[PDB]
RNA sequence: UGAACAGCCUCUAGUUGAUAGAAUAAUGUAGAUAAGGGAAGUCGGCAAAAUAGAUCCGUAACUUCGGGAUAAGGAUUGGC
RNA sequence: UCUUAAGGUAGCCAAAUGCCUCGUCAUCUAAUUAGUGACGCGCAUGAAUGGAUUAACGAGAUUCCCACUGUCCCUAUCUAC
RNA sequence: CAGUCAAGCGUUCAUAGCGACAUUGCUUUUUGAUUCUUCGAUGUCGGCUCUUCCUAUCAUACCGAAGCAGAAUUCGGUAAGCGUUGGAUUGUUCACCCACUAAUAGGGAACGUGAGCUGGGUUUAGACCGUCGUGAGACAGGUUAGUUUUACCCUACUGAUGAAUGUUACCGCAAUAGUAAUUGAACUUAGUACGAGAGGAACAGUUCAUUCGGAUAAUUGGUUUUUGCGGCUGUCUGAUCAGGCAUUGCCGCGAAGCUACCAUCCGCUGGAUUAUGGCUGAACGCCUCUAAGUCAGAAUCCAUGCUAGAACGCGGUGAUUUC
């Protein structure tokens, strides 16, 4: 019962929810669904991805 | 799972099945590893065996040293790549597939292990736990 | 000459025959036996599925490498409003079997009820009871005389309920009558239990109770007309195969000159009666209590119901029970949940649940907030504003 | 458009013909997609997938010296 | 020594030709009645009834490798008719 | 494939296990023998797929025997309930090997199964080779290429309706039929029993797993005409905006639904028996598990439980047409 944060959004990740991927490097990506696993295949940046907590922050949005 | 395995493991997602080539992930000298049988696997009729996150299975040596290559060897399997579902609800898995070579009763032929390895892994096989570095 | 290489039989030829079972409502088979020194209970409800959740929790299993540790399991919620007692039957046990000796109904019915006796309820001048209720003209002379004899002769007592329909988020507003065996003391004990709970309601904490195992009894999902492939399970052909691949290619051989009862052929698939066993209840929730899915560890103001509502079912408002796992039927599907019919001592069984969290994230999407006020907090202001 | 009488879209001209309506079970015919594995399938990689244009690099054995050769193997490509 | 008209030369080979036969050795594989390379008393190879080789070519036959994939593990789902 | 006898083997010893010389059978899964059926045609090998049956039992249950300390084995009984695999080479049945496994037992069903497939083989016409033949040509010799047709009828099977019973509605019973779970490992027992040592168990308990079955879709994954949102090419609507067409234009994401040991959950407890071991106990003043009587006891049987519900089996109950 730890709520994990999305390594590509920022969003908020409950018990159960999304997939954990370890990379080659055995650095852990969490991603609360497969529309951020799917970005983060694709190598999209996240900074330059309209909704997510890093673009906003750069952004200066909602603050 | 079997000679040696610490306890019992929690069934896996099966990934590699009996012709499957996965990295090799210990010093040994061998690249990779050919999937050719797993130990304890049941029977069914055109089901092939399939290996998961700490099985031991049988395996040749396709890359790597000569004195490697051509024999049937015992090896655990440290990475799966498929994604598989820990009791904790957490879905996981690797980039590649990954094992290392061992004797049948459980010890790693080689002396290090490049790269993660899995915790189920690590808690059946103390000898690959002692020699891995990050665990998951 | 023989088959050449042994592979067990596809499907189970204790499933038979796979066509659609008679009713909506499966029947409850057999009841658990009953022991006349316990008080008068129940030994079944009536619900309807809502749908499914996750939650997390501790496990208490020394031994196991979870022992202590968190854990995220699917569960079914079924909404349970109280079901009405309307009726007692007398059952005789023959030497042709056991059979009803009379019905005793309440003095007065619902509509949700009556309408259960009328395929056409607008049109009907709704006659249905009005004599009977005429027995209970002076002092229910009638109906004291068939009480009588139900406590004379008439070994096993039934009582008839009626679910509360009108309480759920359906349209069908015709409730669902069943018959219900009572467990406990003597036959008048029984019969009284029946007489002094006319139209009255009967909550499922009364019935049921926190870790306890239950039986669900419910027609499954269905899917039409099924080939061999999906409704049996056997292997597809391969794809050089002239004339279709999803077949079995031997029907049976030359003799018997026909085909077997037991080879896998195409037909109805689902919307059979099944009866599942073991199921642990995880939360008796309370309709009359905000924070249904407040637990200890969380005391986070929410009810059990998802962000959207239970898609396909709406929101739950009334009492439900949480078993682990699934149970057979689809949502909005009405379930029987029976008694245990055995003691268990697994030790999977008699072991005390208690619950962390309840995840009540939308179900209609990947949702990501489990409530609004969470939402808000999280997302901040909207060009929407409230 | 494009190397193009290729494929794709349009102008002039021509046609709008081929029994129709309703519904979307199984099995088909045609078209597709698939986690992880990757020929373990099969008589046999059958079928499918993968490759693919152009530019610039880089191309072995062998050879009848003409070839092999687009060998193999790489990089790039929009808009303004 | 017997017998022929003369006794198979150069080559080539368990070959699309070798019965025995899944020949023996090596290589290829975890494992090969398959493939390749050797061997050759060759049931029954062999010189324009052409022998041996051969770059290039082939909707010819065959074996292995890389890539690739629903061929398969093991199925599922969608569209039109 | 099984039996009878018992020379001999088995340190000692015919019969723990074997068992020669002989000899009695059984079976029809080999190959023959025959020519009864079919030549106005019964599609002729194998494999794949799928069901069932047999037992002469490889494994699993319970047992008896051993040259059974233990472990591991071997012989045998009840027993076919339940399983009996993945591959390399071969068209292969067979074989052989690699490997896992509790085990990789043997057979039948028109050498089960071609309007089920496939077409590798065999098995027309093309072609090559070797031998044979003057030759045309021959070759269960090799090689290569060679159209696999029709169900809409009857039955069977799988599912689906349905007249008739005063009508109609609800709640039920239960005859009959079906039936299901299976196997392993790890921990502990325990480095204990046993054994000079070397080695090395078992029952009770606990945690998982295999094979199978039933469901289910919270999660993860797959699927996409949500043609839902966005992007991109070509062309067309004068441009913009917004769109058409490219037989679903293509790409990314994509809810819902469906769905995967690619996901999750669940898969009962009683009785009577077999083999076998016994008690009491005669026959036969003794003995004897048996003759009378009787006690335990198997993956067996029958119930419990689960599925269907006789559309010619049954019950209870509600309303039963005022022009
Ligand atoms: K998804
Ligand atoms: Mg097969
Ligand atoms: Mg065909
Ligand atoms: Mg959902
Ligand atoms: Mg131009
Ligand atoms: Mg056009
Ligand atoms: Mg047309
Ligand atoms: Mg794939
Ligand atoms: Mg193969
Ligand atoms: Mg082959
Ligand atoms: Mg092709
Ligand atoms: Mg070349
Ligand atoms: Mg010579
Ligand atoms: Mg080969
Ligand atoms: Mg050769
Ligand atoms: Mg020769
Ligand atoms: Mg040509
Ligand atoms: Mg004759
Ligand atoms: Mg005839
Ligand atoms: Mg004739
Ligand atoms: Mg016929
Ligand atoms: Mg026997
Ligand atoms: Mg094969
Ligand atoms: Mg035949
Ligand atoms: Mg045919
Ligand atoms: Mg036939
Ligand atoms: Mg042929
Ligand atoms: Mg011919
Ligand atoms: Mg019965
Ligand atoms: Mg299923
Ligand atoms: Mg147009
Ligand atoms: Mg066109
Ligand atoms: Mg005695
Ligand atoms: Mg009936």
């Amino acid at each position: 019962m730890k709520v994990e944060i999305d390594s590509f959004s920022g969003a908020k990740i409950y018990p159960g929810r999304g997939t954990l991927f370890v990379r080659g490097d055995s650095k852990i990506f969490r991603f609360q669904n497969s529309k951020s696993a799917s970005l983060f295949k694709q190598r999209k940046n996240p900074r330059r991805i309209a909704w997510t907590v890093l673009f906003r922050k750069h952004h200066k949005k909602g603050i | 799972s079997g000679n040696g395995a610490q306890g019992t493991k929690f069934r896996i997602s099966l990934g590699l099945p009996v012709g499957a080539i996965m990295n090799c992930a210990d010093n040994s000298g061998a690249r990779n590893l050919y999937i050719i049988a797993v130990k304890g696997s049941g029977s069914r009729l055109n089901r092939l065996p399939a290996a998961s996150l700490g099985d031991m299975v049988m395996a040749t040596v396709k890359k790597g040293k000569p004195e490697l290559r051509k024999k049937v060897m015992p090896a655990i399997v440290v990475r799966q790549a498929k994604s598989w579902r820990r009791r904790d609800g957490v879905f996981l898995y690797f980039e590649d597939n990954a094992g290392v070579i061992a004797n049948p009763k459980g010890e790693m032929k080689g002396s290090a292990i490049t790269g993660p390895v899995g915790k189920e892994c690590a808690d059946l096989w103390p000898r690959v736990a002692s020699n891995s570095g990050v665990v998951v | 000459s023989h088959r050449k290489y042994e592979a067990p039989r596809h499907g189970h030829l204790g499933f038979l025959p796979r066509k659609r079972a008679a009713s909506i409502r499966a029947r409850v088979k057999a009841f658990p036996k009953d022991d006349r020194s316990k008080p008068v209970a129940l030994t079944s409800f009536l619900g309807y599925k809502a749908g499914m959740t996750t939650i997390v929790r501790d496990l208490d299993r020394p031994g196991s490498k979870f022992h202590k540790r968190e854990v995220v399991e699917a569960v079914t919620v079924v909404d349970t409003p109280p079901v009405v007692v309307v009726g007692v039957v007398g059952y005789v046990e023959t030497p042709r079997g056991l059979r009803s000796l009379t019905t005793v109904w309440a003095e007065h019915l619902s509509d949700e009820v009556k309408r259960r006796f009328y395929k056409n309820w607008y049109k009907s001048k709704k006659k249905a009871f009005t004599k009977y209720s005429a027995k209970y003209a002076q002092d229910g002379a009638g109906i004291e005389r068939e009480l009588a004899r139900i406590k004379k002769y008439a070994s096993v007592v039934r009582v008839l309920v009626h679910t509360q329909i009108r309480k759920t988020p359906l349209a069908q507003k015709k409730a669902h009558l069943a018959e219900i065996q009572l467990n406990g003391g003597s036959i008048s004990e029984k019969v009284d239990w029946a007489r002094e709970h006319f139209e009255k309601t009967v909550a499922v904490d009364s019935v049921f109770e926190q870790n306890e195992m239950i039986d669900a009894i419910a027609v499954t999902k269905g899917h039409g007309f099924e080939g061999v492939t999906h409704r049996w399970g056997t292997k597809k052909l391969p794809r050089k195969t002239h004339r279709g691949l999803r077949k079995v290619a031997c029907i049976g051989a030359w003799h018997p000159a026909h085909v077997m009862w037991s080879v896998a052929r195409a037909g109805q698939r689902g919307y059979h009666s099944r009866t599942s066993i073991n199921h642990k209840i995880y939360r008796v929730g309370k309709g009359d209590d905000e924070a249904n899915g407040a637990t200890s560890f969380d005391r986070t103001k929410k009810t059990i119901t998802p962000m959207g509502g239970f898609v396909h079912y709406g929101e739950i408002k009334n009492d439900f029970i949480m078993v682990k796992g699934c149970i057979p039927g689809n949502r909005k599907r009405i379930v029987t949940l029976r008694k245990s019919l055995y003691t268990n001592t697994s030790r999977k069984a008699l072991e005390e649940v208690s619950l962390k969290w309840i995840d009540t994230a939308s179900k209609f999407g990947k949702g990501r907030f489990q409530t609004p006020a969470e939402k808000h907090a999280f997302m901040g202001t909207l060009k929407k504003d409230l």
